[PDB]
RNA sequence: ACGGUCGAACUUGACUAUCUAGAGGAAGUAAAAGUCGGGUUUCCGUAGGUGAACCUGCGGAAGGAUCAUUAACGG
RNA sequence: CGGGGAAUCAGGGUUCGAUUCCGGAGAGGGAGCCUGAGAAACGGCUACCACAUCCAAGGAAGGCAGCAGGCGCGCAAAUUACCCACUCCCGACCCGGGGAGGUAGUGACGAAAAAUAACAAUACAGGACUCUUUCGAGGCCCUGUAAUUGGAAUGAGUCCACUUUAAAUCCUUUAACGAGGAUCCAUUGGAGGGCAAGUCUGGUGCCAGCAGCCGCGGUAAUUCCAGCUCCAAUAGCGUAUAUUAAAGUUGCUGCAGUUAAAAAGCUCGUAGUUGGAUCUCUCUCGGCCGAAGCGUUUACUUUGAAAAAAUUAGAGUGUUCAAAGCAGGCCGCCUGGAUACCGCAGCUAGGAAUAAUGGAAUAGGACCGCGGUUCUAUUUUGUUGGUUUUCGGAACUGAGGCCAUGAUUAAGAGGGACGGCCGGGGGCAUUCGUAUUGCGCCGCUAGAGGUGAAAUUCUUGGACCGGCGCAAGACGGACCAGAGCGAAAGCAUUUGCCAAGAAUGUUUUCAUUAAUCAAGAACGAAAGUCGGAGGUUCGAAGACGAUCAGAUACCGUCGUAGUUCCGACCAUAAACGAUGCCGACCGGCGAUGCGGCGGCGUUAUUCCCAUGACCCGCCGGGCAGCUUCCGGGAAACCAAAGUCUUUGGGUUCCGGGGGGAGUAUGGUUGCAAAGCUGAAACUUAAAGGAAUUGACGGAAGGGCACCACCAGG
């Protein structure tokens, strides 16, 4: 059956994203999925999305622009400690220059560098470049 | 041969072997 | 396809494992049998008594005949065959020597144009094959 | 997707997104509450009882006029069954299909079509002793299955 | 010295396992140039035919090279 | 023996750790003890067991897995040396003792530094700067050959002495001697490719031999044995073996399962694993604060304290450099002897996203006050004996007020209902059709059968044939389609009954009840085995008949088990889509089956209304097809075998070069046949999968020739 909808999500606005088309409708919509879309707003990798709001779980449409290649979901939803994720971006990071592993802390959900920042560590969910 | 004492069994035969072979050989 | 599930450990270890026992290096390294097998009992050389001198066949695409030795193991009681590499080597070894012998370097595998034969001379009667075959010694009897 | 069968059939209700009652429903919530109450004197199982409320009396969702749903409702009044509705019905479905297999011995899919109502009835009665709706010494038995319906 | 406790070990049968002599039996190897001398497309599972192959009975596959025709049908 | 740790390594990881530090165990094997604070002690005792020494034949003495040493064992490992000077330990003790430890000897385990010589002039030789149209002319360096010369510095060694040291040795320091190439002389492997460097010369002739692998050698050997030359590393280089990286050939990161090795015959199902949205700090005691509770508990993350040293990373420091060491530096002083890491598990204080879990739905639910019953207050009834001091605290209870009093919704998740249908889905009974076989009767005839030909066989006691009936078991053709149903194997005459099922339609109900599934359980083509019945056709075996240098498979006639039904067994197929199941997204098209919706019209001889059949679109689930440079793949091909180095949606099974071999053994099931699980020794440099050309066809068509034929000379 459907399980982690982050990763349909994903998957979704990346099969769109690669066949060059302008809108992705997703569903379901949950708010992990509302963060993660955000978190890729707020460097511009995707642009403005609408959340279609049904009295059941709700759908999202979100806008596309072409500066998105890859978005992917890490599942399972790895401890990530604080030392140990220079490991992780050097593995799923196609450089040192951009790309980023989206990661839950106690403090939200954030981007690596904001993890570094902050201090703090998570569970990863994610990367996008 | 397994069963770890016997095996220890069969090395303490074949010890006794060659000494005593050993021990005739240098009686003469 | 994979479990990759959080709490998946187990059957991951217990699958390698598993499977790892169905690969060929780790059964023959682990499972104990070629180790009783093999006649030098996990040795790099053994030290026989020449029981015979053997002209072995070559393999059929070369026609040569190949001077290999018969020889019995000292501390197991095995009887091996063990080729005698350079011309004219043979005649140094004579029935009832002592010969210090290794293998030939694929580990259990008979090798090149010599069927069925592990192991080549090493020394003869306490110095080496070498040293007889250049005139660097003399050997005793 | 079905469980036990292959098929992955769509067909299902779809709910408007107004919960709000109609304009045109002249009718106060305690007067369905009654109607739900004669229905159950009558004897009708809930699903029996929103059909009845939908085809005549023009209620659409029992729950958007009254605020609850029917079985919440019987369980309050008093009068919901012993043991739950589907449960009920997949202990008949299987009763039926044993005496069935007790009149011919030979029907092999009768068998298998068995071994799944059982099944169900396994999964419901695990699910129910879960959330404490039955008894946990609460048991199905083969020979002890027409007398509980 | 009696009795008790801990208790090595000794003797007797059973289950074994190991070391080590063996009459004989069946073989093979080196030495005898010694004596006599056509069919099948490719298969699978079972059963029979002298064990196997193979062939056949039954049930299965293609992992086997589709040419020609095909609008009326009402009075 | 276990750790600290070691080797290798991007990241993950893999392997080793007998061994000097810590802890454990044992002194040939077990056992029992004495003394002592401490022993079940063995350089203490007592036995038995196994070895064994002195013997005067009665007896006595044993314990090197302590330091040297010896035997034996092996591929495999050092002196029967000197000292208690440094380090500590013991004792009645500044004084004695220590095979602890130190010092030398053996030591190419391994690690660090580092000789095997450099320069000048001449003779050639290049590369450059200046002048010349150019040739050339020079003073600018460089390189070796020097079958050329020439002195200068040396360490190896010989060896006074000093120094080192318990006494010595070595290192360091210094007298004297000590270098011309026939020396104070550098080796180990190779020269076809991988992999650097000869198509050199002689010998051999599939011999000897070389070769990790491919391969070389049968008279020109780039590969053998040698000479010369060349190449690599260098006081070191080979070979064998274990292990690690290569190996993305064990894959967590990170493999694969159409055709190359591979997905269970099919479905259910417990354990395991994974699981849809959704919810934004305070009342008392003491000095604005400290105590008391926290807050449902966690997992997660961060910080703090604990985690022996030695090893590792790393700070400082000219051990002459370095490996090392913890020293050292300045004219008595000044300093150092850091720091980091130390999984997991247990402590500790913050964070509250993520992922579980709970808190009120028989309301014996929160918060307030109004009361009862029982147990109790450790002080205020100055000293009291008291019946009563009062007050205050705990547990069961009666009503009342108060809470916006208390149930997130209804997944393009699932279960269950209700509806009209739909299907070769299943079970039971029933009905019909013909063919074949056999029998009875009638008719007319000498042939009928079978084959490439024949033959066996039947047959005027009348075969075959034609006609009328009867019976027996069998089989459900044509309609029958890339149509339908079923979990699969499978399912096709009529009717009746029985219990199921998908799909569709619903503004029904439950509210996560789900997905895949070890153990386990049902079904499971054909063939086969037990007990019964029946045998029409067919028919393995078998019998004959044909056919042959050798036929013993093909062919023809007959025919046993079986093929059929009933009840028990077996669980096997190319049980195939050679393609696990669930869920998401990515092109298009119009045919078909079922269901539903919207419709001009033709039809039931124009139908009076709905209803069935057609016709036109739409939606949902299916069996399929066509098209496409979405993208994949070794490719043929595939809308999945796609969304894969831009590699993670959940989960089951299963593969690791070909054989041995699905074999032996063991276990288990079966009456048996056999089914399930399932090796090793050994053998091998390959086996395979996709495509691409076409010698050669015993493949076929045409054309030509008196060096081919025909009719002839």
């Amino acid at each position: 059956v459907r399980m982690n909808v982050l990763a349909d999500a994903l998957k979704s606005i990346n099969n769109a994203e690669k066949r060059g088309k302008r809108q992705v409708l997703i569903r379901p919509c949950s708010k992990v999925i509302v963060r993660f879309l955000t978190v890729m707003m707020k460097h511009g990798y995707i642009g403005e999305f609408e959340i279609i709001d049904d009295h059941r779980a709700g759908k999202i449409v979100v806008n596309l622009t072409g500066r998105l290649n890859k978005c992917g979901v890490i599942s399972p939803r790895f401890d990530v400690q604080l030392k140990d994720l220079e490991k992780w971006q050097n593995n799923l990071l196609p450089s040192r220059q951009f790309g980023f592993i989206v990661l839950t802390t106690s403090a939200g959900i954030m981007d690596h560098e904001e993890a570094r920042r902050k201090h703090t560590g998570g569970k990863i969910l994610g990367f996008f470049f | 041969e397994l069963s770890r004492v016997d095996q220890r069994h069969r090395a303490s035969q074949l010890r006794k072997q060659k000494k005593e072979a050993v021990l005739a050989e240098k009686r003469q | 396809g994979k479990c990759r599930g959080l709490r998946t450990a187990r059957k991951l270890r217990s699958h390698r494992r598993d499977q790892k026992w169905h690969d060929k290096q780790y059964k023959k390294a682990h499972l104990g049998t070629a180790l009783k097998a093999n006649p030098f009992g996990g040795a790099s050389h053994a030290k026989g008594i020449v029981l015979e001198k053997v002209g072995v066949e070559a393999k059929q695409p070369n026609s040569a005949i190949r001077k290999c030795v018969r020889v019995q193991l000292i501390k197991n009681g095995k009887k091996i065959t063990a080729f005698v590499p350079n011309d004219g080597c043979l005649n140094f070894i004579e029935e009832n020597d002592e010969v210090l012998v290794a293998g030939f370097g694929r580990k259990g595998h008979a090798v090149g144009d010599i069927p069925g034969v592990r192991f080549k001379v090493v020394k003869v009667a306490n110095v080496s094959l070498l040293a007889l075959y250049k005139g660097k010694k003399e050997r005793p009897r | 997707g079905r469980m036990h069968a292959p098929g992955k059939g769509l067909s299902q209700s779809a709910l408007p997104y107004r919960r709000s009652v109609p304009t045109w429903l002249k009718l106060t919530s305690d007067d369905v509450k009654e109607q739900i109450y004669k229905l159950a004197k009558k004897g009708l199982t809930p699903s029996q009882i929103g059909v009845i409320l939908r085809d005549s009396h023009g209620v659409a969702q029992v729950r958007f006029v009254t605020g609850n749903k029917i079985l919440r409702i019987l369980k309050s009044k008093g009068l919901a069954p012993d043991l739950p509705e589907d449960l009920y019905h997949l202990i008949k479905k299987a009763v039926a299909v044993r005496k069935h297999l007790e009149r011919n011995r030979k029907d092999k899919d009768a068998k298998f079509r068995l071994i799944l109502i059982e099944s169900r009835i396994h999964r419901l009665a695990r699910y129910y002793k879960t959330k404490r709706v039955l008894p946990p010494n609460w048991k199905y038995e083969s020979s002890t299955a027409s007398a509980l319906v």
